[PDB]
């Protein structure tokens, strides 16, 4: 082979590159690229720290094209060995290679960013040394490029240097990375760039700055595109990335198509995808009635029923699902038939069964809003009963009422007894409800709850107890109980729920 | 990680 020569040759080339005439420089700097496309040879110009920081100051400072082209290919190929990756950073070729990413020669920028790419991920040092150089920058300004291959790499560098570093993710959204990124997605049908692009925007969804950025730039909407690719990878990363955006997502317009698909990846095998679409639907089922009729459209009641159904004791799946039905259930033009539809897909016996063990507060507290939901459907009134609601509503009651006369699980039981008196507050509207609400001997604790300073829990007392007062039997049980006395302080409450439901229960106690 | 808000009647399960 070569080698021999290879070397001889280096000490000459050195000084014909740091030559005063810029066509000797050119012609040396293209056989030292032509030495560098050979092992034998290339192993030589690594060996050589001189020969490597002249190629390094010729790159950085020519203006031959030829010769930028040239010495930058030098360094992609001595970048590809251990010599040659330490021979660059010792040669100060970070800083110089950063430079190179303004080129407007598309062969010195591919060069340039396989170059620190190979630097990024092989050579201890150089993440912070790209960052000192202000290679984010020059990178994010990089993504309006159109070569998917040279994209991918850029993207690479990006999430590498942006991973658990809050300062560089600020710097990709001070660059304007969000809007490039979500543009990309929604370009591209390479997938090592989908993915890696993916994987960008995943570790920007966590920056509460980035966020809001991306969702801003339509990355819900981008993102969605891809939840049915055939690259699991991409598919996930996608679904991951939309779950941690979803929460700042629920004011966007245009996610049907979103919506539509989320719905159809509840049926999925993949637990982790049902997970996933189960909170990302949630979320943007949280106060946007356009989503909620959207999801009722597309046969969203249902599958979130056999989600359900489906997920069992597995809270990580009921609690979303069970958000989402709540959601659902209230407050859109729709709200009625989801009510329905709930009872009418066999949900009503796995809702009630979710209020006991196993469930931990925070799902027995959305269950409760759900069944106080459903409850405003009068063709549930009966069926709830008949599945023991009522009782357990009560015990959930009693035990918070309880527990606050001295909190849980991240739940607030003055949350859990607002709840409970507000489901058994719609409940109450049926006379078979009622009968059984006053069996359990109730009224006594609704009487209490009128001393509440929680203008929540005074409204749900006065609301269940105006219920109860249509009948003889109640309205005397609840004048025997001194409720006059609270009933007439709440009659003069800020609180228009608390005052109104106060008068109600007061009239029909009255001569 | 997770963390729960309630948002008026409807609430958010704000997922990092
Ligand atoms: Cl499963």
């Amino acid at each position: 082979d070569d080698a021999e020569l290879a070397t001889r040759a280096i000490p000459e080339l050195t000084k014909l590159l740091n030559d005063e005439d810029q066509v000797v420089v050119n012609k040396a700097a293209v056989m030292v690229h032509q030495l560098s496309k050979k092992e034998a040879s290339r192993h030589a110009i690594m060996r050589s720290p001189q020969m490597v920081s002249a190629i390094v100051r010729t790159m950085q400072n020519t203006n031959d094209v030829e010769t930028a082209r040239c010495t930058a290919g030098t360094l992609h190929n001595l970048s590809h060995h251990r010599e040659g990756l330490l021979a660059i950073f010792k040669s100060g070729g970070i800083p110089a290679l950063v430079k190179m990413l303004g080129s407007p020669v598309d062969s010195v920028l591919f060069y340039a960013i396989t170059t620190l790419h190979n630097l990024l991920l092989h050579q201890e040092g150089a993440k912070m040394a790209v960052r000192l150089a202000g290679g984010l920058q020059k990178m994010v300004a990089l993504l309006n490029k159109t070569n998917v291959k040279f994209l991918a790499i850029t993207t690479d560098c990006l999430q590498i240097l942006a991973y658990g570093n809050q300062e560089s993710k600020l710097i990709i959204l001070a660059s304007g990375g969000p809007q490039a990124l979500v543009n990309i997605m929604r370009t591209y049908t390479y997938e090592k760039l989908l993915w890696t692009t993916s994987r960008v925007l995943k570790v920007l969804s966590v920056c509460s700055s980035n966020k809001p950025a991306i969702v801003e730039a339509g990355g819900m909407q981008a993102l969605g595109l891809h939840l049915t690719d055939p690259s699991q990878r991409l598919v996930q990363n996608c679904l991951w990335t939309l779950r941690n955006l979803s929460d700042a997502a629920t004011k966007q317009e245009g996610m049907e198509g979103l919506l539509g698909t989320l719905v159809q990846l509840l049926g999925s095998d993949d637990i982790n995808v049902v997970t996933c679409a189960a909170g990302i639907l949630s979320n943007l089922t949280c106060n946007n009635y356009k989503n909620k009729m959207m999801v009722c459209q597309v046969g969203g009641i249902e599958a979130l029923v056999r989600t359900v159904l489906r997920a069992g004791d597995r809270e990580d799946i009921t609690e979303p699902a069970i958000c989402a039905l709540r959601h659902l259930t209230s407050r859109h033009q729709e709200a009625e038939m989801a009510q329905n539809a709930v009872r009418l897909h066999y949900g009503l016996p796995v809702v009630v069964k979710l209020l006991h063990p196993p469930s931990h507060w925070p799902l027995i507290k959305a269950t409760v809003g759900l069944i106080r939901n459903l409850a405003l459907c009068p063709a549930n009134h009966a069926p709830l009963r008949e599945q023991g609601a009522i009782p357990r509503l009560v015990q959930l009651l009693v035990r918070a009422h309880q527990d606050t006369q001295r909190f849980v699980e991240g739940v607030r039981m003055e949350e859990i007894v607002e709840g409970c008196t507000g489901a058994l507050h719609i409940l109450a509207r049926d006379v078979h409800n009622r009968i059984v609400i006053r069996g359990l001997n109730t009224i006594p604790l609704f009487v209490q709850l009128l001393y509440s300073p929680i203008e929540n829990i005074q409204r749900v007392a006065a609301g269940v107890l105006c219920e109860l007062a249509q009948d003889k039997e109640a309205a005397e049980a609840i004048e025997a109980e001194g409720a006059t006395a609270p009933l007439t302080e709440l009659l003069h409450s800020r609180n228009e729920g608390v005052a109104t439901y106060a008068a109600a229960v007061l009239f029909r106690m009255s001569e | 990680x997770v963390t729960r808000n309630d948002v008026x009647p409807d609430s958010l399960l704000v997922f990092x």
